[PDB]
RNA sequence: CCAGCAUCAGUUUUGGUGGCAGGAUAAACCCAUAGGAAUGUAGCUUGCCUCGGUAAGUAUUAUAGCCUGUGGGAAUACUGC
RNA sequence: UAGAGUUAAGGUGCCGGAAUACACGCUCAUCAACAAAAGGUGUUAGUUCAUCUAGACAGCCGGACGGUGGCCAUGGAAGUCGGAAUCCGCUAAGGAGUGUGUAACAACUCACCGGCCGAAUGAACUAGCCCUGAAAAUGGAUGGCGCCAAGCGUGUUACCUAU
RNA sequence: UGGCUUGUGGCAGUCAAGCGUUCAUAGCGACAUUGCUUUUUGAUUCUUCGAUGUCGGCUCUUCCUAUCAUACCGAAGCAGA
């Protein structure tokens, strides 16, 4: 099942895919820039699974390998829910796929029909949050155009939706004047 | 700021208030030490001419009524730096005595007897 | 009285007092007796085994699925026809409500008297124990003590 | 051994004249200071350091609390209004083991068998109620004890509740 | 609580959404306000009005200022402000060039201690920088905000502040008047 | 041949839903009438200061607390159907 | 020795089956995840009392008086060293003094107190959430994903639960 | 030998009266203690006899900073220095 990872928070959109992914339903999930990880920019920087210290100098030789973008995180994430060790768990694990931008230039479950959790409300909650879209900067994540660009990418897809699609409604607009 | 302290305060002003007659307010103006004394010597008796904070002393004219009125109309005399005198000892010799050191900060006026003078 | 700890796990001093009720396994439990003798055993033995005082109907159905003997396997189940009369007969306790208004009034025998078991085995507590079990006696909310209104519905499911 | 390792008591009691073979010195120089005199005469209140624990204060510190606000209770008067007691005694002999060594030793010293603590230290207690530093002092004015209990609860091991007696 | 404020006759405010703009003759100035919950876009004809339902400490704190800066900001658009800072030297003459000719964004001071080098730093929006009448000591900020105003202050303060020498000896220091 | 599991028709045991009732009791989802204590809202009038409101009267516009007297309501812990 | 009937000890965001539930609440720091002496304008509640239209309190604004250098430690002591008397003055305020300053004078500021303003403010006492005190070496290293409620108390409900 | 405690003890917070020209903390610190900690220096047979071979140095294969020196900052009872 197609859903799409925008405007809300990471973890509790993660755990809802693993309850998806469960049998063996080939859920791919759309964005992970546009999610939001909790913490600051103190405790949160130097310990972080990007490069700042930990997890991207984190290897031996047959030992570890983790990543440097905010496009690789919710891939690596979600072994590290449904892991490899299991014969469902390995197999899991290849029907989810994480793409950076939105390729698909229609509109699937994607904002208004989502499942609960995600969207937090912060007024009285939440001084201090991070974004997966800033962290990811000065760690080797460049080269905005090529990733950032899918935004220009998915903006061509809705492009496809709004034509025909334009047709459609100007039609439907014609039968309710009548 | 104990309210006790404040109640006879203002009660003693209109003791002293209703045994008199004359008031005129005293228009301190800035001054220069020995010339607040130099005020105080020519009178010297039974005169009204100490300080005292002014909120208190507001009440005490408002809250006068000897006969019916109270000291009607002194409000726009008193405002600011100022001051009143009044008791016992001679009537026109407490009154130009204030006017005679200060002439460089002159004093005010005040109703006298209460005919209103300014 | 009921039983609600189990067989591990008693010091001789629960050893001793435990012994003449005559009762293996968990949930069982056997009529005691009341006069004096009850407190020095309800004062020992309160935190293995709780009380209350229940009604005429809810020591009713108890006594027809768990109908027991001592010895020989039932034929006829425990109706009113099934004590007295039937075939043979056991002792000359007529229905299951002048059995109720035998042993709760004064108690004039015992149940191995009237040809039954010892102990009767009952059942858990459909509803439950959970927090009122091991954690405190009655006045807080606990399984042990006096369930004077509480042990009717629960003893209403051990039955 | 800091007083942190001078704090409780599996040490039980040995305190008697009859039944000892001798003593060490103590520490302890006075008892009542600043007033002899006026015990409740002069001073109406108190505060008391009273013990939440049953501890041992040892000799050590035991001086120590005492002889900081000697030296301090100086400047207001070398006899000013507050009378610092010393109650509960070093009546017990502190039993403290080692030198100890099982094997490749001199005379071997043993450690376990050889269980008595052969008297080094000495030290009170200062169990639940009861208390060492009693601080009668004065009604209006100068009470300057409250102070001198902070000073007196820090040469002292743990945690005591301070009541006014 | 709730608060007002009013526009007088050659202003316009306008707030829409956070994003807020008050309008005078030296320029229009934009900021941002919008704090939790607290909603300032409730324009009542000539009465901007602030208000929230919620109270506590932090919070009532961003009902204030909401309420301040639009009376601060009308103050800056209209008559402008002057936040006053002063170029003190020890020996060496402080050298300045202004934000006209050959600073086209940028103020400099060169000489600073005993600076062959210089020491730049920009300047923020349409701040008119009078420094001096004929000579002075004084440089004075002034523009159509308040706040991008004396951000001409503390450009020039911080990049030379005296620090790789000592602040209290040597004198070399273009240092805050008062605000 | 024991356990899982078996056509087709009728019935027990145990618990609940839903409809209804007895023990025993009357608060209510919400129930009358008379006299006395109380004091809320709308509208009007009058007084005083000020451009914004406030005080007093208002049983004589409309409505109430809490007690007393009289009269009338009243499905359920448990237990069974 | 086996399938049902009922439930303990204990769980339900997710790896991995079951509430992204319901009601009320401090707090949102990822608190949750050790630590004392000793300490704090985060932030909330209860109780008692100083204080209040008899003008609370803050800021801003003044009067800094005459006797007079009161007196006396002392080489000198000066309000301004130590110690006691404890006022007069002008009786709407200035004490025989809140703080600074020079050996000290020389110099300066002010509670006490004055003048604008006009409503609830402040000490204690008790309780809770926070908050300060806390350093070590292989790859997260006080959870994998991470959570600001998917934390926790109090009150309730539903689902899961030993031959 | 490894484990455990920190005995024997190291370090810091620090009660802060003293004493340094006046002057609790420029500095010096009576009297010592609380937390941390595992370095002076060892308490203990917990875990080990079909191996538990030593010291100073050469050579080459890590990580941390209880920090000597290099980047950046502030203060003094420090005249620039």
């Amino acid at each position: 099942v197609v859903i799409d990872g925008k405007g809300h928070l990471v973890g509790r959109l993660a755990s809802v895919v693993a309850k998806q992914l469960l049998n063996g339903q080939k859920i791919v999930v759309v964005r992970a820039e546009e999610l939001n990880i909790s913490g600051e920019f103190f405790r949160n920087k130097l310990k972080y699974h990007d490069f700042l210290r930990k997890a991207t100098a984190f290897n031996k030789t047959r030992g570890p390998f983790h990543f440097r973008a905010p496009s690789r995180i919710f891939y690596k994430a979600l072994r590290g829910m449904v892991s490899h060790k299991t014969a469902r768990g390995k197999a899991a694990l290849e029907r989810l796929k994480v793409f950076e931008g939105i390729p698909p230039p229609y509109d699937k479950k994607k904002r208004v029909v989502v499942p609960q959790a995600l969207r937090v409300l912060r007024l009285k909650p939440g001084r201090k949050y991070t974004t997966l879209g800033k962290l990811s900067t000065s760690v080797g994540w460049k080269a905005a155009a090529a990733a950032a660009a899918a935004a220009a990418a998915a903006a061509a897809a809705a492009a496809a939706a709004a034509a025909a699609a334009a047709a459609a409604a100007a039609a439907a607009a014609a039968a309710a004047a009548a | 700021g104990i309210r006790e302290k404040k109640a006879e305060y203002f009660a003693k002003l209109r003791e002293y208030l209703e045994e008199y007659k004359s008031l005129f307010v005293v228009g301190v103006d800035n001054v220069s030490s020995q010339q607040m004394h130099e005020v105080r010597k020519e009178l010297r008796g039974r005169a009204v001419v100490l300080m005292g904070k002014n909120t208190m002393v507001r009440r005490a004219i408002r809250g006068f009524l000897s006969d019916l009125p109270d000291f009607e109309k002194l409000l726009p005399f008193v405002k600011g730096y100022v001051g009143f005198v009044f008791t016992n000892e001679p009537l026109t010799e407490i009154k130009n005595v204030i006017v005679s050191n200060r002439v460089a900060a002159p004093a005010r006026a005040g109703a006298v007897a209460p005919e209103d003078i300014w | 009285v009921v039983r609600i700890k189990g067989i591990n796990k008693i010091p001789p001093k629960p050893r001793k007092v435990l012994q003449l009720l005559r009762l293996t396994r968990i949930n069982s439990g056997t009529f005691v007796k009341v006069t004096k003798a009850t407190l020095e055993l309800l004062k020992l033995i309160e935190p293995y085994v709780a009380y209350g005082y229940p009604s005429y109907s809810t020591i009713r159905q108890l006594v027809y699925k768990r109908g027991f003997g001592k010895i020989n396997k039932q034929r006829v189940p425990l109706s009113d026809n099934a004590i007295i009369e039937a075939n043979l007969g056991k002792y000359g306790i007529l229905s299951i409500d002048d059995l109720i208004h035998e042993i709760i009034t004064v108690g004039p025998h015992f149940k191995q008297a009237n040809n039954f078991l010892w102990p009767f085995k009952l059942s858990n507590p459909s509803g439950g124990w959970g927090v009122p079990r091991k954690f405190k006696h009655f006045i807080q909310g606990g399984s042990f003590g006096n369930r004077e209104e509480f042990i009717n519905k629960l003893v209403k499911s051990m039955n | 051994r800091p007083a942190r390792c001078y704090r409780y008591q599996k040490n039980k009691p040995y305190p008697k004249s009859r039944y000892n073979r001798a003593v060490p010195d103590s520490k302890i120089r006075i008892y009542d200071l600043g007033k002899k005199k006026a015990t409740v005469d002069e001073f109406p209140l108190c505060v008391h350091l009273v013990s939440n624990e049953l501890e041992q204060l040892s000799s050590e510190a035991l001086e120590a609390a005492r002889i900081c606000a000697n030296k301090y209770m100086t400047t207001v008067s070398g006899r000013d209004a507050f009378h610092l007691r010393v109650r509960v005694h070093p009546f017990h002999v502190l039993r403290i083991n080692k030198m100890l060594s099982c094997a490749g030793a001199d005379r071997l010293q043993q450690g376990m068998r050889g269980a008595w603590g052969k008297p080094h230290g000495l030290a009170a207690r200062v169990d639940i109620g009861q208390i060492i530093f009693s601080v009668r002092t004065k009604d209006s004015n100068k009470d300057v004890v409250v102070e001198g209990l902070r000073r007196a609860r820090y040469k002292f091991p743990g945690q005591q509740k301070i009541i006014l007696s | 609580t709730e608060q007002q404020i009013e526009v007088p006759e050659g202003v316009t405010v306008s707030i829409k959404s956070r994003i807020v703009k008050v309008v005078g003759p030296r320029g229009t100035l934009t900021k941002n306000l919008k704090h939790i919950d607290v909603t300032f876009t409730k324009v009542n004809n000539q009465l901007i009005k602030v208000a929230v339902h919620n109270g506590g400490r932090k919070h009532v704190a961003a009902l204030r200022t909401v309420k301040s800066l639009v009376d601060n900001m009308i103050t800056g658009v209209t008559k402008g402000y002057k936040y006053k800072m002063r170029y003190v030297y020890a020996h060496f003459p402080i050298n300045v060039n202004i934000v006209e000719k050959d600073g086209a964004k940028f103020i400099e001071v060169r000489n600073f201690l005993g600076d062959k080098k210089i020491r730049n730093v920009p300047v923020r929006d349409g701040v008119t920088i009078e420094f001096s009448t004929n000579v002075k000591d004084e440089i004075v900020l002034s523009g159509n905000s308040v706040e991008d105003v004396s951000q001409n202050a503390a450009d020039l303060q911080q990049i030379c502040r005296v620090r790789n020498k000592d602040i209290r000896k040597f004198l070399d220091g273009i240092y805050v008047s008062h605000k």
